[PDB]
RNA sequence: AUAGAGUGGGCUACAGGCGUAUUACAUUGGACACCCACAAGUUGCCAAAACUGUCCGAAUAUACGGAUUGGAGUAAAAAAAAAAAAUUUUUUAAAAUUUUUUUUUUUUUUUGCUGAAACUAGCCUCCAUGAAGAAGGAAUCGCGAGUAAUCGUAGAUCAUUAGCGC
């Protein structure tokens, strides 16, 4: 597995090798989290748990920055056929929520899908409201899964975060109950502008 | 203007067919066509072939004689009939 | 109920007329109206811990999405010191962003006035009164002066 | 206590200064406040601004003829933030970094009783004392 | 089952006001129970007199005849509008209305009239058979109003169809 | 991100970089010379070096002034046909 | 890259199929022949042809 | 030209970003 | 003939000089996305500056600016029906599909535009060449609140031409 990782890292003029090594790691980690192949020389000892965390998920769904020349026109008249997220290989392989390979029938058989059979690669993605390239701000998902909204910074933890900013020197001073309620009503749960207003 | 009908030269063509009594372009490659051709309008385009033709173009005060050669084939004839603002 | 004429004509070079009142409705929910531009707005105030604050359907922090404009929304509410306990239901029309903010601020002020008489100005007693919020009841009905029927001429 | 908001808002409006969003200048001046924090604890911000502006108050104005005139202190604030900002554009166009750094370093130096704002400031103080 | 809408256009508010009042007199006369003895009246709460604002447009002019590009002046057209609402169930009084507005001439004032109404529809028996519910009232006729000697008492009259 | 070539304009610049594979957010201090050989080969697949084109347009408007045509005497005169400071001659 | 929602175009004619969601009603209008009754004939034929679906 | 030819801004100056409605 | 037509110019020429405007000389900015943000403006629906994200700061004349000049008028996306079906791509072990390959279909845009004719002398779109210009002396003008400036927007005459005019 470090075999394949060092196979990928070795060269920078045959890229197909590198990306294929990457997704080989992806499926092998999915297989290891499945518990399909236990080694014959290993102890009775539980395998390391596979967690995939994906910040800003829907960049795997918006159009990319890479484009191509279309085959029709001359290069002189070159409008850009911009390449899409499904047209990449690696991010298409990184579509874990739409992947079947966390819902492994091998892990549905050997772990049984039971509460004692925790044998699936637990995968979590979060995506933002500020895409740097035009991704949809919602995810129309065909594959069943559980969605959890992140609630905003409620009043108590805004007061606590302001106290922490009063600790770290970002602030000059403590906040009133009035100004804490004011900031809670102001940023609406936006963390980054709550950080921005901290001197005020 | 190539789209939907690219060429307009009707009165020039009437004079060209008047020239075309023995050869439009020296079919009898070119020999200067000594009979003068004197148009009365310069909005006309120039059609491929039409070489070695003595064209007399109007400037608003006279008729300007210019021999056509191979380069001026994709042009409109009014480009060769100026108002002479030299200085 | 006995309401009266509250309106003003404060501006210079162009007048104004917000003939709309603020009043409490029998649902326990007061309604009020406010414009400070020709762009205009209305409010509807429920004492509640429900959805909180709302203009134009959406939660406020994405619609208005400059922070300074957000405290221009909250400024009569922050001046009141009665922030949390009311559901804020409101509608707006027209204009540009912080004009909508200060308009919806005036409307929220009016609804808060009929909720509590002494904080802000009203027409309950002859169209006069004084609280901290009585200053921003009467709207600032200045509009743009008209683009001059005449010349640059320079 | 509200004079903090007054001086800051006059700083904002004078920082607007060409036609644009006062949102643009407002985020610019708040960036100057945070850059003042960063350079100040690098090598305590409303504090240093209030000290800088109270260091910069021209109490008696003079009118040329030379005649001194008493001045309502809100225009003292208003001239004050003005002289700060034209000195800021002097330094920043000489640096031609952003403006936020330039207004930050100028609010530090006018806090430290130093800089061309302080120079102009106390010469017109003494020249108000001259021509009585 | 007939619905009538009368729209009215004017320049002086005096004339469109008199026009609105006199046609209101005509409607209330036209469905008036003048005597009790027959007793299907339509003062249903559809009925209105909706007033309307206008189309704000300013059209300015040079004051001077020649050079005079300083010399501007603003000018302006006004159109004042009302709509008159009623509906009824028998046609003979509707014809009394249309002949009433045929007689009384009104000065400077346009009459545009909308007459959505029910009218029965023949079908070829094939589509009735292959039927075997929504509104679908879609005729919306259209007529010209100018260039043939008419100063615009035009009547437009969309139709509503019924074939269950 | 070759927004940086000089003998060509910008759209063809990002075209040639895309035609050998250089995306945005790459600097000239980050291209290995194999790709330089590739992009040069693609330059003689494209058209080359706008001074070669400036020689080319020199015989192009030489052709136009060889036609006894008034745009030819524009180009020997410097008059706008739509700053006689620059000319194509 | 901007266009009005109400195209309200011209240089053409049609039967103008449209629906009104406010009152749950479809709307078709007349435009081809000069007289109103000829248009009533055309749209009545269009209504019959509409029911062939 | 305020970026008249190639922008998402100067083409509202040249009246093209507003695509011309089909009329005659 | 100081009268009318007809055809084509000219009314727009170009050492100099002057008046009026616009656009910049950047970073408070350029670009690109965003939601395609909210208007004047529903009467008988539609923006931009900005806000949020990302790229850029070498006297580079910068990825600022956009004048002159050549050249060319070109791409597709959507999805339907049948036959078959479990194939394409690397290194020395892997990868993308369970949809690959055939026939019929089919929309919606696309077409340089408008005019009879766009060389002078229109306008549009896209390439390419990328000028001066790094804030302007003497001198001086205009204007103190929704004002200057900046930003669009829509109306006129108009076949189209207003980008800057009003």
């Amino acid at each position: 597995l470090q075999d394949v990782a060092l196979r990928g890292l070795s060269s920078d003029d045959n890229a197909q090798l590198a990306v294929d090594s990457a997704l080989q790691l992806i499926r092998q980690l999915q297989l290891l989290g499945s518990g399909a192949a236990q080694p014959p020389d290993s102890q009775p000892g539980q395998p390391p748990r596979v967690l995939f965390a994906l910040d800003d998920y829907n960049y795997l769904y918006g159009p990319t920055d890479y484009g191509v020349q279309p085959p029709s026109a001359s290069p002189l008249q070159g409008r850009r056929r911009v390449l899409d997220a499904g047209e990449l290989i690696l991010a298409r392989g990184l579509r874990l929520l739409e992947s079947e390979l966390g819902t492994n029938p091998v892990a549905a058989a050997a772990a049984g899908g039971g509460a004692g059979g925790v044998g699936g690669a637990v995968v979590v993605a979060a995506t933002t409201a500020t895409p740097a390239l035009p991704a949809p701000r919602s995810l129309a998902l065909e594959v069943p899964h559980t969605v959890v909204e992140v609630p905003g910074f409620d009043e108590a933890e805004t007061a606590a975060a302001l106290a922490h900013y009063a600790a770290t020197g970002a602030a000059t001073r403590a906040a009133s109950a009035a100004e804490a309620r004011h900031l809670f009503a102001l940023t609406g749960g936006n963390g980054r502008e709550l950080r921005a207003k901290a001197g005020a | 203007s190539t789209w939907k009908g690219p060429y307009v030269a009707v009165s020039l063509l009437q004079e060209v067919v008047a020239l075309a009594r023995k050869h439009p372009n020296w079919w009898n490659i070119g020999q200067k066509a000594p009979e003068v051709i004197n148009t009365y309008s310069r909005a006309s385009v120039i059609l491929p072939d039409f070489i070695a033709c003595r064209f007399g173009v109007h400037n608003g005060k006279s008729f300007v004689g210019m021999e056509v050669q191979e380069a001026m084939v994709g042009h409109r004839l009014g480009e060769f009939a100026p108002t002479k603002a030299t200085v | 109920s006995g309401e009266a004429g509250s309106g003003l004509a404060f501006p210079a070079t162009s007048t104004s007329p917000e003939p709309a009142g603020p009043h409490i409705d029998l649902t326990g929910v007061t309604h009020a109206r406010g414009k400070r531009k020709a762009s205009a707005a209305s409010v509807q105030l429920v004492p509640a811990g429900g959805a909180g604050i709302t203009v134009n359907g959406v939660p406020l922090s994405s619609y208005f999405r400059d922070p300074a404009c957000r405290e221009k929304v909250l400024a009569p509410l922050a001046l009141a010191g009665a922030e949390t306990a009311y559901d804020v239901a409101a509608r707006v029309k027209g204009g540009g962003m912080m004009g909508q903010a200060q308009a919806i601020a005036t409307a929220l002020a009016r609804a808060l006035c009929v909720q509590q008489p002494s904080l802000g100005a009203t027409a309950g007693d002859g169209g006069n009164g004084e609280g901290p919020l009585a200053a921003m009841t009467r709207w600032d009905g200045r509009v743009v002066e008209r683009q001059k029927p005449g010349q640059a001429g320079s | 206590x509200x004079x903090x908001x007054x001086x800051x808002x006059x700083x904002x409006x004078x920082x607007x200064x060409x036609x644009x969003x006062x949102x643009x200048x407002x985020x610019x001046x708040x960036x100057x406040x945070x850059x003042x924090x960063x350079x100040x604890x690098x090598x305590d911000v409303l504090e240093v601004l209030m000290r800088a502006v109270d260091n910069c108050k021209p109490l008696m104005k003079v009118i040329q003829s030379y005649q001194p005139r008493p001045l309502n202190p809100d225009q003292s604030t208003n001239f004050a933030v003005k002289w700060i900002l034209q000195a800021a554009q002097k330094r920043r166009a000489g640096a031609k970094a952003s403006m936020a750094e330039a207004l930050a370093v100028e609010l530090l130096l006018a806090a430290q009783r130093k800089g061309g704002a302080r120079a102009r400031r106390d010469e017109v103080h003494k020249l108000a004392l001259d021509n009585r | 089952a007939y619905s009538v809408e009368i729209a009215v256009q004017g320049f002086e508010k005096r004339y469109v006001d008199m026009a609105c009042n006199t046609l209101g007199d005509i409607i209330i006369l036209a469905f008036a129970p003048k005597s009790y003895a027959a007793l299907n009246l339509a003062f249903g709460p559809e009925r209105r007199d909706v007033r309307l604002p206008w189309r704000r447009t300013r059209i300015t002019l040079i004051r001077g005849p020649h050079i005079d590009k300083t010399g501007m002046e603003q000018f302006e057209r006004r159109e004042y509008k009302s709509v008159l609402t009623a509906a009824t169930n028998c046609p003979q009084e509707l014809a009394r209305l249309l002949e009433a507005v045929k007689l009384y001439q009104f000065t400077g004032v346009q009459i545009k009239m909308q007459l959505a109404s029910a009218q029965r529809v023949d079908l070829p028996a094939d589509v009735s058979a292959l039927l075997r519910x929504x509104x679908x009232x879609x005729x919306x006729x259209x007529x010209x109003x100018x260039x043939x000697x008419x100063x615009x008492x035009x009547x437009x009259x969309x139709x509503x169809x019924x074939x269950x | 991100a070759l927004a940086r070539v000089f003998g060509l304009g910008k759209s063809t610049s990002l075209a040639v970089s895309e035609a050998c594979g250089i995306s945005k957010d790459l600097k000239v201090k980050d291209v290995k010379d194999s790709y330089i050989q590739k992009v040069t080969a693609y330059i003689e697949a494209n058209f080359v070096t706008g001074d070669t084109l400036k020689r080319q347009v020199r015989e192009n408007v030489l052709e136009e002034v060889a036609i006894n045509s008034r745009r030819g005497v524009r180009h020997t005169l410097g008059l706008p046909v739509s700053a006689r400071k620059l000319r194509p001659l | 890259a901007a266009r009005a929602a109400a195209n309200a175009a011209a240089y053409p004619v049609d039967v103008e199929h449209s629906f009104c969601r406010r009152t749950r009603t479809a709307a078709l209008s007349t435009a081809r022949y000069g007289s109103r009754e000829a248009n009533r004939k055309l749209l009545l034929e269009h209504y019959n042809e509409l029911l062939r679906a | 030209g305020k970026g008249d030819n190639r922008t998402r801004r100067g083409k509202i100056f040249r009246g093209t970003y507003r695509e011309q409605l089909p009329s005659h």
